């Protein structure tokens, strides 16, 4: 039943909720990726606001969407879980219908679409 | 099929259309639904073609034998009784529906017989799929004491009602007149209101059109 | 299921000027499976011809029955049977099995040896006689044949013309029927001679 | 999917030079029980249209309401309701045809056969049929049920083709129709002697005749009919 | 069909409508359902026209042969031949028959033979598809030993009501009077009985 | 139980010429063994020089033509009054029919017109949408009677050049409107002779670049 | 109907007949039972005409959409699975279709998938589908080698459909030949059985029964 | 069904018949010979209903042998096949019809030519260069329509059969357990005991 | 079941037998088939006890709400609610209902709603399995504007005959008189009506 | 039906599945692999209705792989079989139930023991030393009831299967075109490409 338009245009043509969403990303721990000639590496930083965690069980920052594709992020942790679950689900479905695992660009396009959709729903 | 019977002041007349069918296809555009049981006893048959024919010949044959044996003219009632008892013996499996008429030493007669064996008597009757179209005309124009000419017109008009309005009926009108003191007169194709118009073209093919593989003469002589 | 559609096949007869023609396909199948392309459906006893469509087994049986009957007829009557008479023999023979009929569609063709008059007749499975002056069709493609004949036909065609016409009716009718075709034979009958021809037609 | 309970038999009709005539008996049958007798099966819509209905009566009564509602609806915000924008026979038919075909398509038909008779505003005669299957057609004569088999053959003798219409007068036509009703009373075991008849003429308007009766019947020859073959007395 | 037979002071009267149908079509509107099996023993037929005709024809044959050998048969005897035929062939017949006869010693007698093949001797009996509608009327208006006129009226009224409600009944009303005086055929037309 | 389908008979046929096409049909409309009408048009001008006829259960046939015409109307709205090509109309009709794949329109439909090169064109359909473009085609009750005839006289099937020992096929010359009309008339008078649901009248719609013209011929009424 | 497709040294051979029937009535002898989904994909049709023809046309639409979306040609495997999954959504409804999706892709090479309205999807080297399948199998099976010349494989196929056209009352009309190589399919003509039969009979000396 | 094949070559007729006898879920025998010799130059193969099959074959054998003894002569294959068709034609309209199909292969010593007749339980008889009853026909007719020649030798015929049997073992649903082949020619009837790998 | 409603000079009277069966067993021999849907609008129920009870209960509810909002409902209006329920649910109901009411301006009114769901306004109506047997009797004995006594007698006679011939009818005869004077319940026992 | 066999020996589970795919009168394929790997140490074989078969196997594979990725762990064979039974149990009372029977063969790396589960389309699950779906069970259960031992080696198991397959090729009605054998053990799943004559 709740359908208020939360992401809308302001006078100067900006969607503040989307922009403030980036601010949440800016505040997130750093993440980087560099592609070599025969590989790609992803590195993430670990906060230190509190230290006494059990690194074994605490969820990591690099997630496998499928066996040949990974995803890392910066921003709200809770939000990332949702995107990662959807991507994983889509990866299995694509394998089922196309009888071939997703290409990195395809999996990327899917995730990006989910985000776009949440900017005008 | 549309068959009818109509009594007039000095006799009885019967008529019928000439269409035969197998489903929606006309099997015969001009069959004869009027059968002679004896010289002056005629029968109009509807229903299963072969059944009306066979039962008509069987009783006709027995009537002839009976006639010869008794040295008397056959009576319409005898044909009526022999037919009905036969049809009843077969519990309606013999799909014959008939109008039997004629003149004999006792006068002129008009009856109808149904596949199961019941008979009816009247001054005007109709059977077959065109039964209703015909009867509507009869119920509309029959009067007591008709002349031979009036009766033929009425009967003939009734048949046309079926030919024109009943898909199970069509083509021509056959009639048979049975007058108390004369020979019966069978009028085959009394009316032919459905002559096919001239075709638009002749489809006669140029000789050699058909490809033949082999040829030979056939021996008929023994 | 329908005994009249198990084997397939068609027959057609036509009258012409002092002549009659009767033709048939050569197929004998079992449902979809074509089995023989040499199954002729036309027979003759003396100068009278008989074509029979329907259940093959009954086609063969009726032929053997009519040979048997026409042979005795000749022995006792001392003359070959005529078309008109044979038609009655066929009709009563069929109706004799009124409640367990032979699944066939007989067709009689011939010239009365005494009158010289051409004769053709058709029958339903229990004997109803249809005596036409122009043509008679029978078989799994009887609808197509009625269409071809009612169109192509015209009275008093010469034997050479009648051959073309009856062949075109048969051929085009069979090609619209999955159960007919696979070859065909045509008979041109005159008082003095009878010619038989095997037509060339599609084999599918 | 249903089954008719109370039913009306034939509805017959034909057109003449200046209009159309339509009739139907006043019986409401219940199987072989001739249960109800004051059933009007001819429904006038306005004064230029008469709708005759045969088949299931409860369904007929439903269609009657639909027709009256149509008249009410058409008047809404319509200053020309009884002039240029009044109901035309053709409008009433298309509506009913629409409803009939939709209902059969949902597998819940209105178990009726209907004939719409009337005169168009340009004077043209209007006669069309539609049944529980949504089938529709026109002819110089039209009849439902038993009347299709016995009435048409008679009526068609008067108007066998289009060129016969202008040569047919109201007198002739009304007589043909009254006679057909007698014939139907003779052979249809679900008929009644009482019926209604209506005339829609481009000059005299709508004439609705109620409580008619089949008269001038022939029965005298019945006394001469004895036995069923050989009985003599 | 609407048929009935009523005994009265001078004998018995049979009545019937004249309609025979094949569905809703009236195959015959002037049928004679009153059939003679002997000089003064008649019957009213209902059910299958073919079946009742075939049965009546056979009963007539049996009574004719009976007469040749042992003189006049009683009404009871005729009702017995009908019954024998109807019971023994119950699986292949649909014949509801009323037997009525006039005898000098017994006067009028009525025997009804329903579908199963049982026999019932009664003062009067009604049968046929139309009979159901006049059970109350007839039970309330029948009296024993009425006069010829009262009986003709009872039958005329009863059958006009039967014809009124039953689509399978109609046409003219036929009657056959059986008394020591002989056999009288009566016929009444729609214009007369419809307005009773 | 309620049967939502009926059969109204009739038959239709379409022949394509070099610069024209025809679509004809009888005008008889029936129910069982009765005639509902001797004249109930069955072939229609849908606009854009396209004629159509959906024969079989008339209620379904009318619904189809109505839905197609409505499609044409919207095509004009949506595409600036752009003419709807016949090949396009065919694809559209397939969707109309297959749209009711599980509760089909009991009709055999045919449409005629001109292709985008001005040539005559005829398209016919399955009750569920399967279609093909052809030179000729018969549909409806007498289709099995007419098609064979058309195969022979319009596409010269089983016809060869005389004397050439059945080696040379009859060339495929092309028919003129006058010759096409002859076949149509002969096709129908023939169908009318053997099929009880065909008769009363013949209505032909001829399509050329100039438009749609009509011709009418009576047929036997029995 | 008779349709077949087989893989061999020179790619793939696809042959179909062109007959359509409704009961014993031959509705047509000119039906196109092969659909050119695209320059490199073919679809064969057997079973319900409208069903195959409608749903395969739709398949072509789905295929085209895939390429617009992925900027790449759809795989044979994926094209066949789209039809497979569609048809399976309709299981129990009465769709009737025995189909073959044949194509070439650098990644898969010559490929053939059999797909019927039952939900069955199979990859293979040889498949004959339709009321005439057994007749085609009889001829094809006994003369098949992975080493036929493109010209011989073409004839074997054609001859195989001819065999079915002859023996199956429900097959006939003409033969439509296709050859599939990495540069797409190559049409190889329409051969009317009306002349093909006699030609083959004389030249090959087979069909020894039928008298000519 | 069981496989019943017959092919007539230049101077002989060869019959091949499956050896399996399966009942429901179990194959009971794998060496069953579905044949009866009617006379020294006439062999009949059969398939059909469980009991009718043998009862019919043996009933006919008894009659042909009886004719042979009485007339001290061997009926032509044409005559035998006609007798067989007659018997089946009677059967089809009897209380309990024989549900049996048969192939009749014989060598007509008078005409000196081999003959093959195909006859189904309806009494449908046809003479052919090659025939089959049951589903086999659906694979073998077009095969032979391709690989068959009138003047072939007996050896060529056996290869033609091997070709048919292989197709059947490849495409047919059931395991018919191979076939038994027999040859009928001017010298009588003999069994090719080596076909399990010929 | 045997039910009927008759209009007369002072209003209308409803009558019914009191038998409810399950096969040949009389589940209830003292059933009250005369049901009240409003002060002076009652109905006679026939067919399914469960179906007619459920319908009457709903009609009563509709008329009570109608009254709360627009005052007293006409007899016609009540017959319309019944009809709406019976027509719209014809595929799942077996209810033959007679609606009768007394109005000051219209006096007595009777509406019969047979199986299909159609409505019929008549001077009187009969229904139920027992009605068939009294079609002739009632047609011959009904007169318009009879007096309360003549009407009670007509109904008592008619229903005793219906009860006499129909095995599905019997027990006591119940009546409800509706006039400007109010509502009177009447009951008659076998000993009284059997010997009429 | 198709043949679906499973036998659990000392340290592994072996599954054998017929290679034939027959439709009506024709065997369409003779190399069909009626199996899906649900995870590195869990294999499922299946038989049943033409379309339901693969749609169900793949639907489950997708779910198990999804669980694997999300949890970066491999569910025990017991857990997988329970998930499968649940899915079928739902199916049996749905609008259109999956008509599929399956055998689940897995190696439980935690307990270090092979496991075999038999589950029919009704959701009937049972763990056994050996199992089969369809008619095979009618010949193989008593066979193994005789020739089976718990501590057998993988090699002994394969011989035990060869014994089962031979019995099936001897007595079963249809030609199932041999089988494809696969082994599940501590090192995963592998196919015995040489059984067509082992």
């Amino acid at each position: 039943g709740y359908d208020r338009a939360l992401s809308i245009f302001s006078p100067d043509g900006h969607i503040f909720q989307v922009e403030y969403a980036l601010e949440a990303v800016k505040r997130g721990t750093c993440a980087v990726g560099v592609k070599g000639k025969n590989c790609v590496v992803l590195g993430c930083e670990r906060r230190s606001t509190l230290k006494l965690q059990d690194t074994r069980i605490t969820p990591s920052k690099v997630s496998k969407i499928d066996s040949h594709v990974v995803l890392s992020f910066s921003g709200l942790n809770a939000d990332s879980r949702i995107l990662i679950e959807k991507a994983r689900v889509e990866a299995q479905s694509h394998r089922l219908t196309l009888e071939d695992p997703v290409t990195v660009e395809y999996l990327t396009r899917y995730v990006a679409g989910v985000q776009q959709r949440y900017t005008q729903s | 099929t549309t068959i009818v019977g109509v009594k007039f002041n000095n006799g009885v007349v019967i008529a019928a259309d000439t269409r035969s069918t197998q489903g929606p296809i006309v099997a015969d555009k001009n069959c004869a639904k009027l059968h002679r049981i004896s010289p002056k006893i005629w029968c109009a048959g509807a229903g299963t073609a072969a059944d009306t024919e066979a039962v008509t010949q069987l009783i006709g044959s027995n009537i002839e034998l009976h006639s010869l044996y008794t040295s008397r003219e056959p009576r319409v009632v005898s044909a009526l009784q022999m037919l009905k008892q036969h049809l009843f013996k077969y519990q309606g499996h013999i799909g014959a529906y008939l109008i039997v008429a004629g003149v004999d030493p006792t006068g002129s007669h008009l009856f109808s017989i149904h596949a199961h064996g019941s008979t009816d008597v009247g001054y005007y009757l109709s059977l077959g799929s065109g039964s209703l179209a015909a009867m509507a005309v009869l119920e509309s124009h029959w009067k007591q004491d008709l002349t031979k000419e009036e009766a033929i017109k009425l009967a003939s008009d009734a048949i046309q009602a079926g030919i024109w309005n009943d898909l199970g009926s069509g083509s021509n009108v056959d009639v048979c007149v049975m007058e108390i003191g004369k020979d019966a007169e069978y009028l085959r194709n009394y009316l032919t209101p459905n002559v096919r118009e001239e075709k638009q073209k002749s489809y006669k093919f140029p000789r050699g059109t058909t490809a033949v593989l082999k040829e030979s003469i056939v021996n008929i002589c023994d | 299921s329908d005994p009249s559609s198990i084997n397939g096949g068609i027959v057609v007869a036509m009258t012409g000027k002092d002549c009659v023609a009767i033709a048939c396909d050569l197929r004998l199948g079992s449902q979809s499976l074509g089995v023989s392309n040499k199954f002729e459906k036309i027979f003759h006893y003396g100068h009278v011809f008989l074509g029979i469509t329907g259940l093959a087994t009954d086609v063969t049986t009726l032929n053997e029955m009519f040979r048997y009957k026409t042979n005795l007829y000749k022995l006792k009557e001392e003359r070959a049977i005529e078309p008109e008479t044979f038609t009655q023999l066929v009709s009563s023979s069929l109706y004799e099995r009124r409640f367990g009929p032979y699944f066939v569609g007989p067709v009689v063709a011939g010239i009365n040896s005494k009158s010289g008059k051409p004769f053709i007749a058709g029958f339903d499975l229990i004997g109803c006689i249809d005596e036409a002056k122009d043509f008679i069709v029978s078989g799994t493609a009887s609808d197509q044949l009625f269409g071809m004949c009612e169109s192509l036909y015209e009275p008093n065609l010469e034997p050479e013309d009648l051959f073309e016409t009856i062949s075109q009716a048969l051929l085009n009718a069979a090609d619209r029927d999955a159960l007919s075709g696979w070859g065909a034979v045509v008979y041109i009958i005159k008082k003095d001679e009878v010619v038989k021809r095997y037509l060339k037609m599609r084999q599918d | 999917t249903q089954q008719p309970i109370v039913t009306g038999t034939s509805v017959i009709s034909m057109k003449y030079d200046n209009g159309v005539i339509i009739a139907a008996d006043n019986l409401g049958s219940y199987g072989s029980l001739l249960r109800f007798n004051g059933v009007e099966r001819l429904i006038p819509v306005g004064d230029n249209t008469v709708v005759g209905i045969s088949g299931d009566i409860s369904d007929m009564q439903h269609i009657e309401r639909l027709l009256k509602d149509l008249v009410t609806e058409n008047a809404y915000d319509n200053p020309l309701a009884d002039a240029e924008e009044a109901l035309e026979p053709s409008y009433i038919f298309e509506y009913l045809a629409t409803v009939m075909y939709q209902r059969r398509s949902k597998m819940n038909p209105l178990w009726n056969a209907i004939i719409v008779a009337g005169v168009q505003s340009n004077g043209d005669q209007f006669l069309r049929y539609v049944n529980l299957l949504g089938v529709t057609y026109s002819s110089p004569t039209l009849a439902t049920g038993f009347g299709a088999h016995m009435a048409n053959p008679l009526l068609r003798k008067v108007v066998d083709r289009e060129s016969d219409i202008p040569k047919t007068t109201v007198q002739v036509a009304e007589e043909a129709i009254v006679n057909a009703m007698r014939v139907l009373y003779y052979r249809d075991a679900r008929s009644s002697r009482n019926f209604s008849l209506a005339i829609i003429d481009k000059n005299t308007g709508l004439t609705f005749k109620k409580n008619l009766q089949v008269e001038n019947m022939k029965w005298d020859f019945a006394k001469d009919i004895k036995g069923y073959g050989t009985q003599k007395i | 069909t609407s048929i009935m037979a009523v005994t009265f002071k001078d004998g018995v009267i049979l009545g019937a409508d004249s309609r025979t149908t094949t569905g809703a079509y009236i195959a015959n509107r002037v049928t004679d359902k009153l059939t003679r099996v002997h000089d003064k023993i008649w019957c009213c037929r209902s059910g299958s026209a073919a079946d009742t005709q075939a049965i009546a024809d056979i009963v007539q044959y049996h009574l004719e042969l009976y007469t040749s050998q042992y003189g006049t048969p009683s009404t009871e005897t005729a009702a017995s031949v009908f019954k024998e035929l109807c019971y023994e062939n119950k699986d292949n017949l649909t014949a509801g028959i009323i037997v009525a006869g006039y005898d000098d010693k017994n006067k009028g007698e009525v025997y009804t033979i329903p579908l199963g093949g049982s026999v019932h001797k009664l003062p009067y009996a009604i049968a046929g598809s139309g009979s159901t509608f006049i059970y109350g009327y007839c039970d309330k208006n029948f009296r024993e030993n009425m006069s010829k006129e009262e009986t003709v009226d009872f039958i005329k009224h009863s059958l006009s009501q039967a014809i009124k409600w039953d689509g399978s009944s109609g046409g003219v009303i036929r009657m056959v009077v059986l008394t020591a005086a002989g056999v009288e055929r009566l016929i009444f037309y729609p214009d007369e009985y419809e307005q009773l | 139980q309620f049967n939502p389908y009926g059969d109204n008979g009739g038959t239709i046929l379409g022949i394509a010429g070099e610069d024209f096409a025809v679509l004809a049909g009888d005008t008889r409309n029936i129910t069982d063994y009765s005639i509902n009408s001797r004249y109930e048009p069955k072939v229609f001008d849908c606009g854009d020089n396209i004629v159509m006829s959906a024969n079989g259960f008339a209620a379904d046939g009318d619904a189809l033509v109505k839905r197609f015409k409505n499609s044409v109307k919207w095509y004009h709205f949506d595409h600036n009054d752009k003419k709807l090509s016949i090949n396009s109309a065919a694809r559209n009709i397939q969707h109309l029919l297959y749209g009711k794949r599980f509760f089909p329109y009991y009709v055999h439909t045919i449409i005629a017109g001109l292709d985008e090169d001005g040539k005559g064109a005829v398209y016919s359909f399955d009750p569920v949408g399967s279609y093909e473009r052809e030179q000729c085609r018969a549909g409806g009750a007498a289709a099995s009677l007419i098609m064979p005839f058309l195969d022979n006289q319009v596409n010269f099937k089983n016809q060869y050049e005389p004397g050439t020992n059945g080696k040379v096929k009859k060339p495929l010359k092309y028919l003129s409107v006058e010759e096409v009309i002859k076949l149509v008339r002969d096709s129908f008078t023939s169908a009318t002779e053997r099929h009880i649901q065909v008769g009363d009248g013949l209505e032909i719609l001829i399509v050329t670049k100039d438009g749609v013209r009509k011709e009418f011929y009576e047929l036997k009424r029995d | 109907t008779t349709t077949l497709a087989f893989r061999f040294q020179g790619g793939i051979i696809v042959a179909v007949d062109s007959r359509a029937t409704a009961g014993n009535w031959v509705a047509s002898q000119t039906v196109k039972k092969v659909i050119e989904i695209n320059p490199f994909l073919l679809g064969t049709m057997a079973g319900g005409a409208a069903d195959c023809q409608f749903w395969e046309t739709w398949l072509g639409s789905q295929c085209r959409l895939h390429e617009l979306r992925e900027k790449e040609r759809i795989s044979v495997a994926a094209a066949s699975k789209i039809l497979s999954n569609l048809v399976y959504q309709y299981k129990g409804a009465g769709l009737s279709m025995g189909t073959m999706i044949c194509g070439y892709t650098r990644k898969e090479g010559p490929t053939i998938y059999y797909v019927d309205s039952d939900g069955t999807r199979l990859k293979g080297d040889i498949f004959c589908v339709g009321s005439g399948q057994t007749f085609a199998y009889g001829v094809l099976d006994s003369n098949y080698k992975w080493d036929l010349s493109v010209e011989d494989a073409l004839y074997l196929g054609k001859r195989s459909i001819l065999a079915a056209a002859h023996r199956d009352a429900y097959s006939g009309g003409s033969v439509n030949l296709y050859h599939v190589t990495e540069d797409g399919w190559i049409y190889h003509g329409n051969h009317d059985v009306g002349e093909l039969f006699w030609k083959v009979k004389e030249e090959e000396g087979s069909f020894n029964n039928v008298i000519g | 069904m069981d496989i019943i094949l017959g092919i007539r070559v230049q101077d002989s007729v060869i019959l091949a018949s499956s050896k399996a006898v399966t009942r429901g879920i179990s194959v009971l025998k794998d060496s069953d010979d579905k044949t009866r010799q009617l006379s020294p130059h006439t062999l009949m193969s059969f398939a059909g209903e469980a009991g009718d099959t043998v009862q019919f074959a043996e009933y006919i054998q008894a009659n042909i042998q009886l004719y042979s003894i009485r007339e001290d002569y061997e009926l032509s294959p044409q005559a035998v096949s006609s007798f067989v068709r007659q018997e089946l034609a009677k059967s089809i309209r009897s209380r309990r019809p024989y549900q049996v199909n048969v192939l009749i292969g014989g060598y007509d010593k008078k005409k000196n030519k081999p003959e093959l007749y195909q006859i189904d339980y309806l009494g449908t008889k046809v003479e052919l260069p090659y025939g089959a009853h049951g589903y086999s026909g659906f694979y073998t007719f077009s095969l032979l329509d391709h690989h068959y020649r009138p003047d072939m030798t007996t050896e060529e015929g056996l290869d033609l059969l091997k070709l048919c049997v292989q197709e059947l073992e490849k495409r047919m649903p059931m395991d018919f357990k191979g076939v038994i082949v027999k040859i009928v020619d001017k010298d009588g009837i003999r069994q090719v005991d080596d076909f399990q790998a010929q």
